[PDB]
C-alpha cells in the first residue's frame, strides 16, 4: 500500500541491504611519465 | 476495482538540493608517492527532518572513500537533501520507501556532486552503481508486474 | 488485478561524461546594458546509439535557452552521454528506465556543466529545480494498477 | 525517435516531462556597478 | 632567503588539485521560508606547505559567507592546492609569485568550484571577479616604458 | 654551507589582497518567480 | 567601470567572461577503450573589438586538439573575452600588452574552463605550464625602435 | 602591421608563441573490472 514516505521511524530492520561490493580492475597506476618539467 | 479515486496519499517533491558537501584529500599530495590501486568504501545513511505539517526532508547521507590500503586518497561525502511533502501512508510499506525509494531519487544529484569533486581533485571518475533494491522487494511482494495505463496526458 | 510480466531487469553503469558541451553568448560584450527577465528553461532531448550487444549508449542533450524578448540573454548545452549495461528489461519497466531514470541519471551532471558555462559567462547561474517526471507520473496514471504492493514482511 | 536498441519504442507510456520556465523579474543591476573590479 | 631581487627566477606547475571542498547550508529548506537573495560574501586566505628543496604546495582557500535576513544562508569553502617548483625568486619577487601569480592560476578553480557547491544548494551566482594586481605591482616600483623613439609599422 | 635556493615560511603574503564584499540585485519569488520551486 | 581619458597610465580589468565555449568527443567510448595518453595540440589566437575611448575587449581563443594513435581522442576551444580599462599606452608597450599581458591574463582562465571540461568528458586534467611569455618578448622592446620619449632621462 | 599608439584594427595577428604542449606521460583506464549490483 501507500505511494510515497514521510517521517523516519526505524520500527523494524526488513529485509538485507550489503550495498555493492565497490571491487574493480585497477586504473592509471601513474606510470613514470613526462609533461618536460621546466616554463622558463 | 470500482474505488478509481485517490486517498491521502500522494508522492511530491517540494525541492532538491544539496544541504552539506565535504571533499576531504589531506594526504592529496602525498598521494603520488602512493601507487593507484584505491579500495572504495561506500557509507549509506539518511535522516528526516519536519519542515511543516506534513511536509518533511529526507536528507542523504553518501559517504565515498578511496583508500590506497592504509593510506587515504580521498574523501567525499555529499548531503544530497530532500523535501517531500506527502501523507497517508503507514506500516511495513513506508519503512520501504524512505529507506530506499525517496533516497533513491536524491541519489543520482548525491552520485555527481561527489564524482565532480573527486574529478576536480584530478582523480579518475567513479560512477557508483545505483542498488535496484525496489525491484528486490517486489519479487517478494508480488514478482513483478507493470500493467500500464495512460490517460492523464499533461499539466 | 495482477498481469505478471516476471520482468527481471539488470541495471549497471559503466560510465558518465560529457560527449559535447557548448556556451553561446553573442550579444557578451553587450550584456553591459541587458534587461534581467529571460525565460530560463532546460530542454532534455533524448537519443541512443548502440556499442555492442546489451551495450548502448545514451546521450541526453539538456539545452538551457535564456531569452528577455528579441535580446537574448545566452544559450548553454551539454550533451551528457552515459554507457549503461542493460539486459532483462521488459513491459513499462523497459520505458521507465531508459526513458526516465537513465537520462536521471545523466541529468545532474549536464545541468552542473551547464550551470559552469553560464557562471563563465558571468551570469546568474545555478542547478535549476529539477524536473520530477516520476512524481507525475505515478501520481497521474488512471487505475489503481492492481494491489502488488500489498505484503507484510517476515525478517 | 524510432529505436538504437534491440528493443526501444518510448511512444505511449512516455509523457512530457516539464522543461520549467522561471521569470528572470525585471533590469539588472547596471548603473554604477558594485561587483566589478576597480580600484587603479 | 636573499633579498635583493635581481635573479633569474624560474616557475614550474608539477600538479593542480582541489584538496578540501565545503558547502555547509544549515537553514537550506529556510530558502522556501526566505523569499530574497543571500548575502553571499567573500574571504581570502593564505596557507601553503613544502613538499621538497624548490618544491611547495600552495594552498588556495578561499571562504564564504552567506545569510537570509538575519539567519545564516549556506557557508562554502574551498582550498585549490597546486604543487609550484619555485626558485631564483627572492624578497619582493617571491611575494609577488606566491601572493600574485601563485593565487591567480588557482583561482579560477577555487572560483568555477564554490560557485558550482552554491547552485548545488539551488542558490545564484556568486563567483570572484579577478583583479590585475601585477599591474600596480609595475606602476607601486616604477618599471617605465622603453625610452626612446616610437614605430608606425606601414602594412 | 646549505643547498637549495631561497625557500620561505610564508612572509608577508603580497602588498595586500583588497576584494570586494557583495552584489548582483537577485530575488526569488514563488510565485512564477526564479531561483525559487513553486511545486512540480 | 568608470574612466575618461583624462588620466595617465590606466590599467583596469572590468570583467572576464567566455562568449563561446566547445568541447567535442566523437570516439567518445572508444577512447575509453583506448588507454594512452592523449596527445594535444594547442593553439595561440588572440581578438580584440573597442567598446569605447580607453575601453576594449581582448578574446583569448586557447584552441586544444586531442588524438589519440591515429584517431581523434577530443576537440576543445574556449574564447575567453575581457574588457581591459588600458590608457597610459603606446608604440611596442601598447602592441605587447594588449598581444602578451592581456591574454596572459585570460589564459588561466581559458585553461580552467578546458581542464573542467576535459576532467567532465571523464579525460585526465590539462592545466598547460604556465609560460611567461611577456616578460621572454619584453627584454626585446627596449633593444629596438618603439616607445617615444627620448632616453637619457636620468642623472 | 599597421598601427597607432591608441588603438589598432585587427587585420592579423604577431603576438603569437607556440606553447609548451603534452608529452607521452599516462593518466588513462578509469575502470575496466566494473563491480555488478546483484542481479535486479
Amino acid at each position: 500500500k501507500g505511494k510515497s514516505a514521510l517521517m523516519f521511524n526505524l520500527q523494524e530492520p526488513y529485509f538485507t541491504w550489503p550495498l555493492i561490493a565497490a571491487d574493480g580492475g585497477y586504473a592509471f597506476k601513474y606510470e613514470n611519465g613526462k609533461y618536460d618539467i621546466k616554463d622558463v | 476495482m470500482s474505488e478509481q479515486n485517490n486517498t491521502e496519499m500522494t508522492f511530491q517533491i517540494q525541492r532538491i538540493y544539496t544541504k552539506d558537501i565535504s571533499f576531504e584529500a589531506p594526504n592529496a599530495p602525498h598521494v603520488f608517492q602512493k601507487d593507484w590501486q584505491p579500495e572504495v568504501k561506500l557509507d549509506l545513511d539518511t535522516a528526516s527532518s519536519q519542515l511543516a505539517d506534513d511536509v518533511y526532508e529526507v536528507v542523504l547521507r553518501v559517504t565515498v572513500t578511496a583508500s590506497l590500503g592504509e593510506e587515504t586518497a580521498f574523501l567525499c561525502e555529499v548531503q544530497q537533501g530532500g523535501i517531500f511533502s506527502i501523507a497517508g501512508i503507514e506500516g511495513t510499506q513506508m519503512a520501504h520507501c524512505l529507506g530506499a525509494y525517496c533516497p533513491n531519487i536524491l541519489f543520482p544529484y548525491a552520485r555527481e556532486c561527489i564524482t565532480s569533486m573527486v574529478s576536480r581533485g584530478t582523480f579518475p571518475q567513479l560512477n557508483l552503481a545505483p542498488v535496484n533494491f525496489d525491484a528486490l522487494f517486489m519479487n517478494y511482494l508480488q514478482q513483478q508486474a507493470g500493467e500500464g495505463t495512460e490517460e492523464h496526458q499533461d499539466a
